RNA sequence: UCGGAGUACAAAAAACCCUCCGAGUGAUUUUAAUCUAGACAAACCAGUCAAAAUAAUCACUUAUUGAUCCAAAAU
């Protein structure tokens, strides 16, 4: 991380943060899960299974996730047509 | 003996399956599978 | 009194006057099925899982918008939902938007009069759900067999 | 009125000489020193803490670090050039025509939600305008005149039930920004630049009667307009009768940013004049 | 049995039906840890996208 | 690095330049599919079961294996 820029001052982001995660504004980090792309006949169907998808990181990978990437990942986003945009929110939780 | 990786092609479109085939060859490689598009049951055979 | 080379009247020459596309071409459909100012349109309103359902009500045999074949073989098949005052009554849930729910219900109206409209209407059986009740009518047929008369 | 006024004939001046900022708002710092907090003051015992350089913050101390392990993936992917629309619920809109921020009388397009701090564009973060959903569908009571970039079907058919017409109209990014604080862009006092069209891959969508796309052949408007109305049921106004006609019917160009104005302009608000070119080159530049 | 109640009893149908109860899922937590993203699905209440003030 | 037994006598866990055995794959045919409740385990990463919904066995069986990135390939 660099906390103050040379030229303009400010925080920087990681990208290699970004390029592999997603942040929704709950503040839900999603992921991959690694490995998937590798190795596969040597796997069986169910493990497949459970790569193939996408998964979510707790509290302590979220946090560091966040400090390592600026407002600007942070802000609300509307896209047209996207995939992920029926999932942003949380709802009924209670605690 | 040896462990070999061969692609197999399905009858009808870009369907593939991926498997490994025997060094020896016991039983050379043609399947009955699942193919995705057409949900239907075909002989994928070996290929490359 | 704007103009660009690019505007509404140069690409389509055709149609030209700002009352054009304001027309309503009653002539174009004149069939108007389901004329909805015959239809009791109900709504309850739930709020909690928010859902608003909506049913759609009219007399069968009251009915002319659609002729007596139609009239007489929607009494046929779906004679379940049918109410003993003759009303018709149909069902959406889903959409909490109220609308969605009347498109529902106008489409499964829709539906009905569709299907009932067409004499080539087979009504295909599944053998998959019905097989206990195939095999269990041969099997009450078997003593309804015995054949002695009575009263 | 605040009985607290008269508590202050009681008390001495108001000055300088008494005040008490309120109570927990300076959550007092402390310092280093003193026997609690010297003496390694909250820093630990050696090692690498104590002396300031523990290492940088995605570090796992060298196992391969958590978010390094994870793959690539297209996620982010081209975030930049995905376009965005900022969305309007109807419910929102009849709250504004209710308290009367937007007057449903004169036409509406963005600027005029923009005036009324109803919504708010930021261009520059790929913000292509204002879009419709159907949140206050039944709620919905105005008759309205509304140009947005985006619609979705239920939108628009609870405007027509009502007897308003809506047009889907696009602006580019610039254009965009000179639609949405248009009066420091007269300020910058540069001429109206003529409005783009939409990109390729866009045409389609602005072509359709069915978005009711403000490029689209006006002879489909009537029909599949009305068929909206079966697909919804209830019967449809006949527009072309009413009184608000004039404005409701109220087009732009596909080249005109404003209502009234043309490209190739120049406004001077000192002097409250607007200046058109004679000139026959520019004429053809920005009319075309 | 349709003919009964209307021509009989005075009495309106009763139709019936059979309900299983709604399946049971654990309570929801803040950071669903390792879980697929479909998780969120599950607790949703209706299914509608919901713009609170927009 | 991975796995079986003891050490660790009865849920779990548990070290040692501790005691003893193994693995870095064969053999086949029946090619072992999509999709999803709920779980085990677990610092993380990885690992395991799995109903409903649509159309793999035998060798003590448990071990038979490597993450990003980067390269080569086509769908
Ligand atoms: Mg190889
Ligand atoms: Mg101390
Ligand atoms: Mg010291
Ligand atoms: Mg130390
Ligand atoms: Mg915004
Ligand atoms: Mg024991
Ligand atoms: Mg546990
Ligand atoms: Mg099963």
């Amino acid at each position: 991380v660099t906390y103050f820029s040379s030229r303009k001052g400010k925080r920087k982001t990681v990208k290699a943060v970004i390029y592999r995660f997603l942040r929704l504004h709950s503040g839900l980090w999603l992921r991959r899960k690694a490995g998937y792309k590798k190795k596969l006949w040597k796997k069986t169907a169910a493990r497949k299974r459970r790569l193939r998808e996408f998964v979510f990181c707790n509290k302590t990978q979220s946090k560091l996730l966040d400090k390592m990437t600026t407002s600007f990942w942070k802000r609300r986003n509307w896209y047209a047509d996207d995939p992920y945009q029926k999932y942003q929110d949380r709802t009924n939780l209670k605690v | 003996s040896k462990t070999i990786l061969v692609k197999m092609m399905s009858q009808a479109g870009t369907g593939f399956s991926f498997n490994t085939k025997r060094s020896r060859l016991r039983e050379k490689l043609t399947l009955l599978h699942y193919d995705p598009v057409v949900k239907k049951k075909v002989l994928f055979v070996e290929q490359k | 009194e704007f103009q660009s080379i690019y505007s509404l009247d140069k690409l389509y020459p055709e149609s030209r006057g700002s009352d054009t596309a304001w027309r309503l071409p009653d002539d174009a459909k004149q069939a108007n099925d389901i004329p909805v100012d015959r239809l009791t349109i109900s709504y309850c309103r739930s709020s909690g899982k928010v859902n608003s359902k909506a049913e759609v009500r009219f007399h069968l045999a009251s009915a002319d918008w659609i002729a007596e074949p139609v009239r007489l073989k929607l009494a046929v098949k779906h004679k379940n939902r049918i109410n003993r005052s003759g009303e018709l009554i149909l069902t959406s849930e889903c959409s909490r938007y109220q609308f969605r729910n009347l498109a529902d219900c106008l489409q499964k109206l829709r539906d009905m009069i569709a299907e009932a409209s067409q004499p080539x209407x087979x009504x295909x059986x599944x053998x998959x759900x019905l097989r206990r009740s195939r095999i269990e009518n041969m099997n009450r047929e078997r003593l309804r067999k015995k054949r002695i008369s009575s009263a | 009125g605040p009985r607290a006024l008269d508590l202050l004939r009681a008390l001495p001046r108001v000055s300088l000489a008494n005040l008490k900022p309120n109570p927990g708002s300076r959550k007092p710092e402390r310092r280093p020193r003193g026997r609690r907090r010297g003496r390694k003051c909250g820093r630990g015992h050696k090692g690498e803490r104590q002396r300031g350089t523990r290492p940088r913050l995605g570090f796992e101390g060298g196992q391969t670090p958590f978010y390094l392990r994870i793959p690539k993936y297209g996620f982010n992917e081209g975030h930049s050039f995905r376009h965005q629309y900022q969305p309007l619920s109807l419910n929102r809109l009849q709250y504004l025509i209710d308290l009367g921020r937007v007057d449903p009388t004169q036409p509406i397009d963005l600027t005029q939600l923009v005036n009324g701090r109803g919504v708010t564009i930021q261009p520059s973060k790929r913000d292509y305008g204002v879009q419709l959903v159907e949140e206050g569908a039944d709620t919905f009571k105005a008759k309205v005149n509304i140009e947005v970039q985006m619609a979705s079907e239920l939108a628009i058919a609870a405007i027509e039930k009502n007897g308003g017409v809506v047009t889907t109209a696009f602006y580019d990014p610039r254009s965009l920004e000179i639609l949405c604080k248009p009066v420091p862009f007269f300020l910058r006092g540069q001429p109206i630049p003529k409005r783009m069209l939409p990109p390729e891959a866009l045409v389609p969508y602005y072509t359709d009667a069915k978005n009711r796309g403000y490029l689209a052949d006006p002879a489909r408007f009537p029909e599949a307009r009305l068929e909206l109305a079966r697909k919804y049921g209830y019967v449809l106004p006949d527009i072309t009768k009413d009184e608000l006609f004039k404005m409701l019917s109220t087009r732009k160009d596909p080249r005109q940013i404003f209502f009234g104005l043309a490209p190739g302009w120049v406004v001077n608000m000192a002097d409250k004049k607007i200046l058109k070119p004679t000139d026959e080159n520019l004429l053809k530049y920005y009319s075309s | 049995v349709t003919r009964v109640f209307h021509q009989l009893l005075d009495m309106r149908e009763p139709v019936f039906e059979f309900v299983r109860p709604p399946p049971y899922h654990p309570k929801q937590k803040r950071f669903p840890h390792r879980q697929p993203l479909r998780y969120l699905d599950r607790y949703r209440d209706s299914h509608e996208p919901t713009y609170g003030i927009y």
